[PDB]
């Protein structure tokens, strides 16, 4: 118990200051512990790096989690934390299982029917059970509607292991820690093949937050899947994608019919969360047993899913 | 290959990376060192961002200037010194011609990274009798030299018959009052070309070597006292920059980090650059330096002076 | 620190006995570098340098 | 959270600046980055907003769209400090701005770029030779309209239009700057309006046009106003046809998003929530929205 | 069939000290402070300067005296050192077992290679910002060439005298721009032409100077007081211990000065010199215990210009620590 | 002003042996 | 921090008006502290027509706020920051289902006034709630009810183009994720409706406008019946014409967004509660 | 190597490629094949001398 | 007199001071 | 030398580096046989080399 | 580029005045070798460097 006692008065935040303003000499010593902690919580020693500990209980929040319940088939557990996951939304009242989709298995719903496709069939070698997992997926994409029932639910931090009926545990909103009582940091792995860096197709002020976008589009090849990033705001990036997107104003000028509303629509784009704009991206490499691919690593990620707002 | 009726002082600027040698005197300056204090910025859940701030207070004691800097030795010609011209299809992308069918084409006949930065040249349209003996040594783009920080400081009036007032001559040249008419009269296509107040419709982030040599408030900015002129040059004033390290020169949005200063901005005169009119004048120059034609009949060549020594090299035949 | 760094650095180096071994020595200024010639070795070996 | 940038002058300030930096305290001022000591020659909206160029007011709002936001509290000699703003904390901002629009609805405010003359909010310093200009704070009703007489002006430049160049406010009318030719991104947001109307010409419903022939001609609200009793041969030529409710509520969908997509195609410039306004203390305590 | 690990080796940290380096000859550190303290920036000086008394009555040989208000140069200077909560969890905990203990243990020596890390900032810092207005209140020596010359000027700055200054200013940028390239360019006049240069520079320098006082920083061999110090790059230094060849002291400066920041400045780095930083955290610990219960030598080298003895200094070595720009 | 480079030692109260307000 | 707001009730409940805020504690409620206009219930009275644009402009305008707990003589109530989350519950009667939707809007309630509300008999005032509803849900009831004010004037004026139970049958239900609501469909909503009318032919001048300011290219595009137009007009009703279109459309377009929009992360079905943050 | 006949002079006294191109072999960019290549063989842009 | 101006101005008092 | 590396190892730093080290080519490849163009000075070249 | 001649007439003048020469005549061209060994070039005893 002693050892309860011990670390149950370390994670204890301090009481507050007095003033004692009815008295006279007590304000005296309320002015002096004023000026010692003071003192000690500014000048450059430890005592100064003990009160960032405290943490005042504006400036920090503990995050929520979406507890989602799939099947272990649609899921390979030899994945990396931080993989930014796709619910898929479900018409059935009472159903639990929800369809998620890491990037992976996204790339194998999208190029079925039409190296990242090396490591994403390698990990999801079965097409039938998760093309059957989704309702419909080409008059989805044809009527130009599935990006409404794609919602993401940002990156996994927790994976409870299960033989079936596997349960993933998601940062939705907020900051992305993980779940394990002993403390670790998840770094967001998204594959460097599906990314770009937005400042490299650019070719000036210094942001806050440089957020992290996805921007489904309804290619003619079939469904494309990118993960931005750029230095800008919401309302920026569509007009930044809006300049980006110089070949599909000519395939929409290409659809004589305007009857069709199918091709004049063109994706949708979604704000998933701000990263840390200083503290830029890494390029890492998530490995398989038989090949690595390059996954853009991100640090420090706050998450706030945005809606799917149409190019 | 056939002249045209007009001739061109093409200016351009070349960069020099300076090793400096900088000098002051024991007890130049008084400094209250403040005590270093913390300050938490960003208080994330995964890991703060602190700040470790201080603040000094450091007096200028001596009076007279008590510190001086000089370039000691060039390391590295960073820029070209080249050919690459500005392009005004850039600067100016608004205007174009009556028929599109002609702005295309003229598009088409012009411009519409594998060395240093490219050194973009300006053009100034001058008449071709200007004579070559102007053009050898230290003076202006334009016709008449600023001598503005000679005249009286802080009034307009005065400092501006020294510069577009061509009743009466000019300061070095007394018996002529402009080597060309186009360019420095007041409203002249040198002078709508590079000012203010006709570069409204400019595409801000290039950068034109000229700006310092028709730009009016920076000429005007001159007209102060020589003890606020010379304070004002070693103050990072940045009035006339461009970039450290590109492709083609930009004018830097006030960056710090890059040490500069210029005194082509200062005196406000440009210094001839090695020409010719031939090859032969060319290889005439290198073979005999002393004795060297710099006029022959129809042609000619302007012998470069410079604040760098550049050492020639072609073959072996090597000049100094 | 450095200095308590420097037995672990030199892991048996200084517990050794030094005996002289022959070379020319150069002195360039604060440095002193040691000239050798090699090629009296490959001459033995028919054996180009 | 100290979130306290000192913006360090380079030279010493005058008087006459002290004077005018300390009458305006506490209005909104961009920031160039989020650091923690910055420098005056990289502050405020004057590296974007030059004498030297067109006002082009798009790119400004893009900017502050983009760049951090701050609000102004002590100027010393030699020095001037600012607060940053972020989400979740809410500050006071009073209102000390030259054109005079009152705040009393205590709606959304909106930060816009002095389209109002660069002379009463040019405020300046000859410590060193930079000129910060201070963007303009006005409600949303006001925003919308100044936003639609830029895009206006550059559509009825070619063909009275003092109503165009000056506001309409309830209180006064003040008159804003105007340039001639917008710039390159107001003229690239012009372009991407026409080729949505454009576009989205013939995905307008047939049976709206029934009903305004039909309150034209039966009912006259005050809100057909407009057409003094006027109705074109387009609204009877795309009225010749029968109304039907499938290919109408498939229209509908991706109007309403398209109208969306117009929605935040306008929205510039970051917004403000108000909450309790002073109108006494001229304050009003404000998060970003 | 085994992977050998040969080792794994670290670098030390140099503390550079401004004290220490011979770049705070051109700056004295005083004890009184009262002008940060002060809001404005200013000072009033009262000078005074002598005139010779006329001899002729041509006007009255009257007093001079000139009020002369400095304003100073308020600096902020700010980094900032990233430090992750998860070891500031093992900071608060107490540890028990030699796992936790070794990874307190670790913790502590990354905190306390951030508070060094924020020592070894603001010291290089304040040094950059030293010489960030060395290089503000330095106009270059082909104006000081002239213009420290009383030749030219204290005749009334006319109209005409600037006309010729100016064209002044143009000969020295020429002639004499980049003289340690002319130098090398030239035979037998190696040495005595930059001796030329240099004290021409300390000629141009050296002059009338308010608020003085006694002979700071002088040397270890002869004694005398050092006049000037000349900061340059890596290039330039090693040129120019051969083009002069001899140095006046053994590169040692002996300042007394450096007596009030051994008890002042030493305390600041001693407290997280990771004794101190230990220390502090087992006091703390031991809190979290009471609780559920209840003069020197200056490495510079000294040239001779004449009867100046000025020190020649790099700090190029410190500024390639950081890998930024000169 | 004219306190805009001075320092100051003490200041003269008038005649106020237990207040810090006044000349 | 504390949020803690109370509304300054004068008067003390009786039991049944205990049981009516009881029913619906979970839901939001807007703000302006005084207990007259806390409400929206102040748009839905009988003091002013019951407006639509007014109505959302408002609600845009006013803060929200969440309430905990019900006494009889204090309102206690914790407002809207963007800052941190609430917990929010679907409790109107016109119910709709949070399978897993991460987007809510709060509209103002077009499903009648009596279907959301809480009338106070021994207060002065009928307070109402908005309606928190997902926002595909919230853009199908909005061009379901738009229609339904055009189709229904249409047939109010000649009904010889559409017909009431042909409009009726496509537009009296919404179908989304299997849940199928109903529309209790009858003025209200006729400002909106006129202002998207006037817009939308309003929007051919304004086109060709725009195609003269800057060709062939983005002119081939526009339907040859919405192509030809006589260009004979004055400057100044076309200039007042253009202003009028653009304030209405940004008025219309800003209206099509739905306000603060709020978003969710985990619904229990069981509960009838998820964890609800500003968006 | 095959040239015309009109090549300058100047360009074969000073130590460059046989080709015309200058060809820019680390002075372009580092690991891309549309601007090696755009500037090695494509003549629309002209060389890195002249 | 109330401060600490000593080290700042210098020892003598021909020359300097207060 | 550092002061070629004092800026980032950017994409023009990468072409007048180029020129840099063909200029050393050109002129100081070789240091040896053109010590012995002069007579006087050897040693000093070659200690400076 | 290697020590190339377009005619005799411009080699056999070269190697006289190794400064002044023309490098360039009428139609004949005479290009200097810049290589990094510099060759010692002996034609008759007109030795050039």
């Amino acid at each position: 118990r002693r050892r309860l006692q011990r670390r149950i008065a370390g994670l204890l935040p301090p009481p507050a200051r007095r003033l004692n303003i009815s008295r006279g000499s007590e304000f005296t010593r309320d002015v002096r512990g004023l000026v010692e902690e003071h003192a000690q919580a500014s000048s450059l020693s430890a005592a100064a790096v003990w009160r960032a500990g405290l943490l005042a209980p504006s400036g920090w929040r503990p995050p929520v989690f979406g507890d989602f319940l799939i099947h272990a088939s649609s899921f390979n557990n030899a994945e990396a934390t931080g993989t930014p996951l796709f619910q898929f939304k479900q018409s059935d009242p009472f159903s639990g299982v929800d369809a998620v989709f890491t990037p992976l298995s996204l790339f194998i719903l999208m190029n079925h029917g039409r190296g990242l496709t090396r490591m994403a069939n390698l990990l999801y070698d079965s097409p039938a059970t998760l093309a059957d997992l989704v309702p419909d997926f080409g008059r989805l994409v044809a009527d130009r509607r599935f990006h409404n029932f794609i919602t993401p639910v940002g990156p996994l931090v927790e994976n409870i292991k299960s033989t079936y009926l596997n349960k993933i545990t998601t940062v939705v909103h907020g900051p992305v820690v993980s779940k394990a009582i002993p403390r670790s940091t998840v770094k967001v792995t998204v594959p460097q093949e599906a990314f770009v860096d937005l400042d490299a197709w650019l070719s000036q002020p210094c942001p806050a937050d440089a957020r992290l976008y996805v921007a489904l589009t309804y290619e003619e090849a079939g469904p494309r899947f990118t993960f931005f990033q750029s230095s800008r705001g919401h309302c920026q990036i569509m007009n930044i994608l809006r300049i980006y997107y110089s070949p599909s104003i000519m395939h929409r000028y290409a659809v004589v019919q305007p009857l069709h509303i199918e091709e004049l629509t063109f994706g949708a784009v979604a704000c998933l969360g701000t990263f840390s704009a200083t503290d830029g991206w890494r390029r890492s490499a998530f490995n398989y047993r038989g090949s690595s691919l390059p996954v853009v690593e991100i640090d420090s990620f706050y998450s706030n899913v945005s809606d799917w707002e149409v190019i | 290959k056939i002249h045209p009726g007009v001739a061109m002082t093409v200016v351009r600027t070349d960069e020099i990376l300076s090793e400096n040698i900088l000098f002051s005197s024991r007890a130049s300056t008084s400094m209250f060192i403040g005590t270093p204090n913390v300050s938490r910025r960003e208080a994330r859940v995964d890991a703060v961002t602190f700040e470790v701030h201080h603040e000094m207070a450091s007096i200028d004691t001596g009076l007279s200037y008590s510190s001086t800097m000089t370039p000691a030795r060039v390391a590295a010609i960073t820029t070209d010194m080249g050919i690459h011209t500005q392009d005004f299809f850039s600067v100016f992308p608004a205007e174009a011609f009556g028929n599109q069918q002609v702005n295309d084409y003229i598009k088409a006949k012009v411009g519409a990274l594998c060395h240093g930065q490219q050194a973009t040249c300006e053009i100034i349209v001058t008449p071709v009798t200007a004579d070559v003996a102007y053009f050898q040594k230290s003076n202006s783009p334009r016709g008449r030299a600023a001598c503005v920080v000679s005249c009286e400081n802080y009034n307009q009036e005065v400092a501006e018959g020294l510069i577009y007032d061509h009743s009466r001559p000019d300061a070095a040249y007394e018996y002529r009052s402009t080597v060309n008419p186009w360019a420095s009269q007041l409203g002249s296509l040198g002078d709508i070309m590079y000012n203010s107040s006709y570069r409204q419709t400019a595409v801000p982030g290039l950068y034109s070597p000229c700006r310092a040599f028709f730009n009016k408030e920076e000429l005007l900015r001159n007209n102060r006292g020589l003890y606020n002129m010379v304070n004002e040059y070693s103050q990072r004033l940045g009035g006339h920059p461009a970039t450290s390290n590109t492709e083609v020169q930009f004018v830097v949005i006030a960056g710090t980090d890059v040490f500069l200063e210029q005194p082509c901005s200062f005196l406000q005169e440009a210094f001839p650059a090695l020409s010719a009119s031939s090859r032969a004048l060319i290889d005439e120059f290198m073979s005999v330096k002393q004795t060297h034609a710099p006029i022959h009949y129809g042609h000619y060549i302007i012998e470069e002076v410079a604040p760098v020594r550049r050492i020639l090299k072609f073959g072996n035949k090597v000049v100094f | 620190s450095t200095k308590s760094d420097l037995p672990a650095v030199a892991a048996g180096v200084e517990d050794q006995p030094r005996v002289p071994i022959s070379a020319a020595v150069i002195k360039l200024g604060n440095h002193a570098v040691a000239v050798e010639s090699l090629q009296k070795m490959y001459n033995d070996t028919q054996s180009p340098y | 959270m100290d979130l306290k940038v000192v913006v360090s002058l380079s030279s010493r300030l005058y008087t006459d600046e002290i004077a005018k930096m300390q009458q305006r305290i506490g209005c909104i001022l961009p920031l160039a980055s989020t650091h923690g000591t910055q420098n005056v020659q990289g502050l405020g909206l004057g590296q974007v907003y030059s004498l030297e160029t067109v006002p082009d007011y798009v790119s400004m709002y893009n900017y502050l769209s983009d760049c951090t936001l701050a609000v102004l509290d002590e100027v010393s000699v030699d020095s001037l400090i600012l607060t940053k703003i972020v989400p979740g904390q809410t500050y006071a901002i009073k209102n000390k701005y030259q054109p005079f629009f009152q705040w009393h609805g205590t709606g959304s405010l909106s930060v816009m770029p002095p389209v109002f003359g660069r002379e009463h909010a040019t405020v300046k310093l000859e410590s060193n030779d930079v000129d910060i200009v201070f963007p303009m704070v006005l409600p949303t009703p006001i925003a919308e309209e100044v936003l639609q007489k830029i895009l206006l002006f550059n559509v009825y430049s070619r063909v009275v239009h003092m109503h165009l160049g000056s506001v309409s406010y309830l209180g006064h009318h003040y008159e804003l700057a105007l340039p001639e030719v917008p710039g390159p991104l107001g003229l690239a947001l012009l372009d991407n309006l026409s080729l949505y109307f454009c576009i989205m010409v013939t995905l307008l419903p047939r049976a709206s046009m029934r009903l305004v022939r039909g309150l034209i001609r039966h009912e006259h609200h005050d809100l057909l106003n407009l057409f003094q009793e006027m109705v074109p041969d387009e609204i009877a030529r795309i009225d010749l046809d029968d109304l039907s409710v499938a290919d109408d509520l498939s229209r509908m969908r991706v109007m309403m998003t398209y109208l969306q997509s117009l929605a935040s195609l306008f929205n510039l410039g970051p917004r403000l929530a108000t909450a309790a306004y002073s109108q006494e203390t001229l304050t009003a305590t404000c998060w970003l929205r | 069939k085994f992977e050998v690990l040969l080792g794994v080796y670290t670098n030390a940290i140099q503390y550079v000290r401004f004290l220490e380096t011979a770049l705070a000859v051109s700056c004295v550190n005083t004890e009184f402070k009262d002008l940060s303290r002060m809001t404005d920036g200013k000072i009033q000086f009262r000078i005074s300067v002598p005139t010779i008394a006329h001899g002729d009555g041509r006007r009255p040989s009257k007093q001079r005296t000139f009020i002369v208000v400095k304003n100073c140069h308020k600096h902020h200077i700010s980094t900032e050192m990233e430090l992750s909560m998860l070891d500031l969890e093992i900071l608060h905990s107490i540890p028990e077992t030699p796992v936790e203990y070794a990874e307190y243990v670790g913790a502590v020596k990354t905190v306390a290679s951030a508070l060094q890390f924020g020592v070894d900032a603001l010291e290089r810092g304040l040094i950059n910002t030293v010489l960030s207005v060395k290089l503000r209140h330095a106009p270059p020596m082909f104006i000081l060439q002239t213009l420290a010359d009383p030749t030219f000027t204290e005749r009334g700055f006319s109209k005409t005298v600037k006309s010729d200054l100016i064209a002044m200013f143009k000969r020295h940028l020429l002639e004499h721009s980049f003289f340690l390239d002319r130098a090398e360019n030239m035979g037998s006049g190696f040495s005595q032409y930059v001796r030329s240069r240099l004290s021409e520079m300390v000629a141009a320098v050296s002059g009338e100077s308010v608020l003085k006082g006694v002979s700071t920083y002088t040397t270890a061999k002869g004694g005398e007081p050092v006049g000037g110090v000349f900061i340059v790059t890596d290039n330039v230094l090693r040129q120019l211990l051969t083009f002069l060849g001899e140095e006046a002291d053994n590169q040692i400066m002996g300042p007394s000065s450096y007596a009030s920041f051994v008890v002042r400045g030493e305390n600041l780095v001693t407290a997280v010199s990771y004794g101190r930083v230990m220390r502090t955290f087992e006091h703390f610990m031991a809190r979290i215990v009471d609780s559920p219960e209840k003069r020197v030598p200056i490495s510079a080298a000294v040239i001779k210009l004449g009867n100046h003895a000025v020190a020649v200094e790099s700090l190029q070595k410190m500024y390639n620590d950081t890998q930024s720009p000169y | 002003s004219a306190a805009e480079g001075l320092f100051h030692s003490f200041d003269l109260l008038v005649g106020k042996d237990a207040r810090e307000a006044g000349i």
